[PDB]
């Protein structure tokens, strides 16, 4: 069916995104998987820094920790929906890779 | 910072009272203003 | 067969519509408050007794009683006048000869899923309509609109003097919804006899009661919807005499809406009035904004929410006392719903400010960052 076909290549291009940030995706593993969170619900933080920046030379291996909370919390919804929001996080990802060009291409439009 | 930018809104819709454009749009700032200056929380935004 | 009793239940509305023939027939004076509006006055016993609700039978009893003697006196015309209130003096006579109870000594105070959902959404709304929402709110928006945009000078009474100390005070908001009752009753008795016998042209913004259909058909609107809150209100009053708080917050989207569906103005009331106020400055641009807008900026350069609390008094005593000059300034309008939109919101949020107060996770990643 039509629809089915769209879905496949919706995923076909999530996949052509993910390769093209690939580099930025695995320096924002060994940096921002411990550094930006925004899941932290109720009152405030107890352990402040412990928290974030110790928590869970491009690809580095366990050198910190493993996975204690939990590293796919954040690809729990992630990859849930795998269809729809994923290429739209599969296009941010592109952007925030490529935002020199990003920036090339709006001042000559 | 954000007070006094609430503050720019407010007296540019008051000096817009006092007349002899719409404050139509500076009403939404003032909402969007008063929105973040509230979310500037000691909790979530802390986090 | 429920409808025997419901039926035997239902008298007052039966009556209502009898009497609404009985209105603009007979006597244009006469008639309509003795059977209608004295009906809706003995409403008003009831409901002012706040604890008599559908129980006053006295009165009602001798309802019946005095209209069976206006029937034996008097009521084409000759028969037309029989009929007529024969029809009514039927079903009058009928309460007391049988089933007075179920109206006025019974309900006192002292199929499948898609149904389901059905009936509990009857029920939630209810309660809302049980709730400050409705118990208030929406009776005085469509009295500013039937007084201060409809007919002005002396519907004063039933406003400015009322609403416009009753919101920010709600010690006497019910009280105040009686009265009102009472005195549009004694407004559309006065201007049953419109203003044409005699006229030689005591001042008072006098407009003068000209047409007929037209000039009574507003302040019986109220009137009727005064009794459409009442009658909610007494139905789960009996329904409760017989018959998550930042937890849900953090569970899902769910939990989220019913929190604020239950807590909006508990926070955001006064977000809510400094942008009502911003409403009132645009709808109209006068000098006479310039005193709200003055006030934005005291309330606003309070800060901490505990100071501006303590001007929170003063705040809705202004708001009030404004409703109450434009009005004296249209008698002795569109701007009198906004100045009656902020104080109503502005009066919620004195009765919380110093009173009760004292996959989501994207979501909350959109507004918290």
């Amino acid at each position: 069916f039509l629809w089915m076909l769209g879905q496949a290549l919706v995923d076909e291009l999530t996949r052509w995104l993910q390769e093209f940030t690939r580099h930025h995706g695995t320096m924002s593993d060994v940096l921002r998987a411990e550094r930006y969170l925004l899941t932290q619900e109720l009152l405030q933080g107890g352990e402040v820094h412990r928290g974030v920046l110790d928590q869970l030379a491009s690809e580095l291996l366990l050198d910190r920790r493993l996975r204690i909370p939990e590293l796919e919390e954040a690809e729990l919804f992630a990859e849930g929906q795998g269809r729809a929001l994923r290429l739209l996080r599969a296009v941010y990802q592109c952007v925030a890779a490529h935002s020199e060009l990003l920036c090339y291409f709006i001042i000559i439009l | 910072l954000w007070d006094c930018l609430i503050l720019y809104n407010v007296t540019v819709i008051i000096s817009k009272n006092m007349l002899s454009a719409g404050i139509i749009w500076d009403s939404v700032c003032f909402f969007f203003l008063l929105l973040q200056r509230r979310v500037f929380l000691s909790h979530y935004y802390l986090h | 067969e429920l409808v025997k009793g419901v039926y035997a239940k239902y008298w007052i509305y039966v009556c209502a519509g009898m009497f609404i023939v009985v209105s603009f027939a007979g006597r244009l004076v006469v008639y309509k408050i003795v059977y209608m509006f004295l009906f809706l006055l003995c409403l008003t016993l009831f409901q002012v007794y706040y604890s008599l609700w559908r129980k006053l039978l006295k009165a009602f009893w001798w309802l019946v009683v005095a209209y069976t003697m206006l029937v034996l006196i008097a009521v084409s015309e000759l028969f037309s006048s029989i009929l007529v209130p024969g029809f009514f003096l039927l079903a009058c006579i009928l309460q007391l000869h049988y089933f007075h109870r179920p109206f006025m000594q019974l309900t006192d105070m002292e199929l499948e899923l898609a149904a389901g959902f059905s009936d509990v959404l009857s029920r939630v709304q209810v309660f809302l309509r049980r709730l400050l929402e409705l118990h208030v709110f929406k009776l005085v928006a469509l009295y500013t609109v039937w007084v201060a945009l409809k007919e002005v000078s002396v519907m004063n009474l039933l406003l400015v003097v009322l609403w416009a100390f009753a919101l920010p005070y709600p010690r006497f908001r019910p009280m105040a919804s009686c009265l009102s009752t009472v005195w549009t009753c004694v407004i559309i008795v006065c201007k049953m006899l419109y203003q044409l016998k005699v006229v030689n042209p005591n001042w008072f913004g006098v407009r003068k009661g000209f047409p007929n259909l037209g000039y009574i058909q507003n302040h019986l609107q109220v009137l009727l919807l005064l009794v459409f809150e009442a009658i909610v209100y007494r139905r789960q009053e009996h329904y409760r005499r017989q018959h998550g708080t930042r937890q849900q917050l953090d569970q899902d989207l769910l939990g989220c809406l019913k929190y604020f569906i239950n807590f909006f103005f508990y926070k955001f009331g006064l977000e809510i009035c400094f942008l009502m106020a911003v409403n009132v400055i645009g709808q109209r641009m006068n000098f006479l904004v310039t005193l709200h807008g003055c006030w934005l900026v005291a309330i606003l350069t309070r800060r901490h929410r505990q100071a501006i609390a303590r001007l929170w008094p003063n705040y809705c005593l202004f708001l009030a006392l404004f409703l109450l000059y434009q009005y004296l300034l249209c008698l002795g309008s569109t701007n009198l719903i906004s100045d009656f939109l902020l104080l109503l919101c502005a009066s919620q949020q004195w009765q919380v400010f110093s009173a009760e107060r004292t996959y989501l996770d994207m979501l909350k990643v959109a507004v918290f960052r």
